[PDB]
């Protein structure tokens, strides 16, 4: 899938 | 003599790197001057990451909800907008270790150093090149949206690349410092596909050249081509047509080790046809691709 | 996810580089507190480097018989000596700039991080290792003698490397900080030549793991090995000896993929005998041996300093 | 060839 590339 | 993938010295990137969280989203920041730059998506939740509005998403934020470290200290946020896919914050100091610096949007096939970054500390740096697809094949893992590419010719670093997001393939998109992509793709987690990855074909063959410098030539032949013939070739192989501004481009090479640009392309013809047969070029059993031509020569020659 | 070819961030390192020049001799230095840290052949003038007695060329000298520029400021030397292949130039200014590091001398095989420098300025940065014959597959010009490798343990920055000078095939060798050459070299113009290099057998298993990790599965198979029996087989492929201290520090990567470390011998055991069969991993058409298992690790997981 | 020295000249 499409990432994106935060943080939780 | 040697030839490496070399970056450039990360220290001035590391001066600006900061942390950005908003709600229990996290990501990095790049701090110059009194305005930190980052993704707009961590102004997302857990939720909504797949059709999210962020003109509606941001106005619903106050400047309080942007929590910035710049290390151990806190930095007040005064102001917020968004440009394009990123968020500009601004705050009530300016970074002292700002350094010379400048927005530049750069084509594929150029080069640039990326520091990957988490929680605004950097964690390594090395080099990539924009993809003729407009992807970059590089090493992030969640949390290192915001990290920055760069290149630092002579004492002003150039930023060219906002990390945002990492594609099904583990490749990965993002923006220019105004926040326009590379490329057709969106900051949403929507299906989304790279195009079919060529190779940067004028990158090869001044990796050629930098082989020669370096004292190889077992590749070379006795051939020439046209640039049509060659071309047809290359395509083949999946690789991008060669422009003659790409040949141009290749002039003080050429001219550096009396190989004309089109006999090259000859050898790279022949390589492409045989393989190496247990060789190497510059240690490496690939036609290496993410040497510009400029790169060579600031490695080579100095 | 993706796998890179990952220097330490150079920060801490670029502000401590200076140009240190003697006669028409120019090279960098490490300014580090009040020491400047530079290759002994600084000294030598150009008829000086074919057999060069640097007891000899030293006593000459008095210390503003050594120019020290960090930056456009001129740092004054009060004090001057020799230890090993290194001068150490004292001076009357601590440098501000002086990171938490410590000297360590690496083990061949073991990685760090290149600050190529030109007249005392950091113009790039790129990863290698310490060859198994003590070479270091570098890319350096005229006037990069002193340029330093280092890594960063923790918070503390790990001086291992000073660059003096490249041999005739190209690669180039250099001393720890302390001025103990790496490998069988000595600093003059003569003919020299290394012992015949070797693969990094535990470098190219972590390596492969971190293929494993990116999903680059097609080399694994159903066999197994020992280490004794692919420490015959690796012998005849000119492979470093695998020992059980490398299989122990394999471990963490062994639990994480559900990779046995044995059963990646018996992978790359096949690699050597059939070869890769057309296809690549993690990018590369060669088994790569310059990364190690902690370069594996701080990579994967997102390790920062 | 020999060893170069890899320090600069003025």
């Amino acid at each position: 899938a499409v990432k994106l590339q935060n943080n939780e | 003599s040697g030839f490496r993938k070399m970056a450039f010295p990360s220290g001035k990137v590391e001066g600006c790197m900061v942390q950005v969280t908003c709600g229990t989203t996290t990501l990095n920041g790049l701090w110059l001057d009194d305005v930190v730059y980052c993704p707009r998506h961590v102004i997302c939740t857990s939720e909504d990451m797949l059709n999210p509005n962020y003109e509606d998403l941001l106005i619903r934020k106050s400047n309080h909800n942007f929590l910035v470290q710049a290390g151990n200290v806190q930095l007040r946020v005064i102001g917020h907008s968004m440009q394009n896919c990123v968020l500009k914050l601004k705050v009530d100091t300016a970074n002292p270790k700002t350094p010379k610096y400048k927005f530049v949007r750069i084509q594929p096939g150029q080069t640039f150093s990326v520091l990957a970054c988490y929680n605004g500390s950097p964690s390594g740096v090395y080099q990539c090149a924009m993809r003729p697809n407009f992807t970059i094949k590089g090493s992030f893992l969640n949390g290192s949206a915001g990290s920055v590419g760069f290149n630092i010719d002579y004492d002003c670093v150039s930023f060219c690349y906002m990390h945002h997001m990492e594609l099904p393939t583990g490749v990965h998109a993002g923006t220019d410092l105004e926040g326009n992509f590379y490329g057709p793709f969106v900051d949403r987690q929507t299906a989304q596909a790279a195009g079919t990855d060529t190779t940067i074909t004028v990158n090869v063959l001044a990796w050629l050249y930098a082989a020669v410098i370096n004292g190889d030539r077992w590749f070379l032949n006795r051939f020439t081509t046209t640039l049509n013939d060659f071309n047809l070739v290359a395509m083949k192989y999946n690789y991008e047509p060669l422009t003659q501004d790409h040949v141009d481009i290749l002039g003080p090479l050429s001219a550096q080790t009396g190989i004309a640009v089109l006999d090259m392309c000859a050898s790279l013809k022949e390589l492409l046809q045989n393989g190496m047969n247990g060789r190497t070029i510059l240690g490496s059993a690939l036609l290496e691709d993410e040497f510009t031509p400029f790169d060579v020569v600031r490695q080579c020659s100095g």
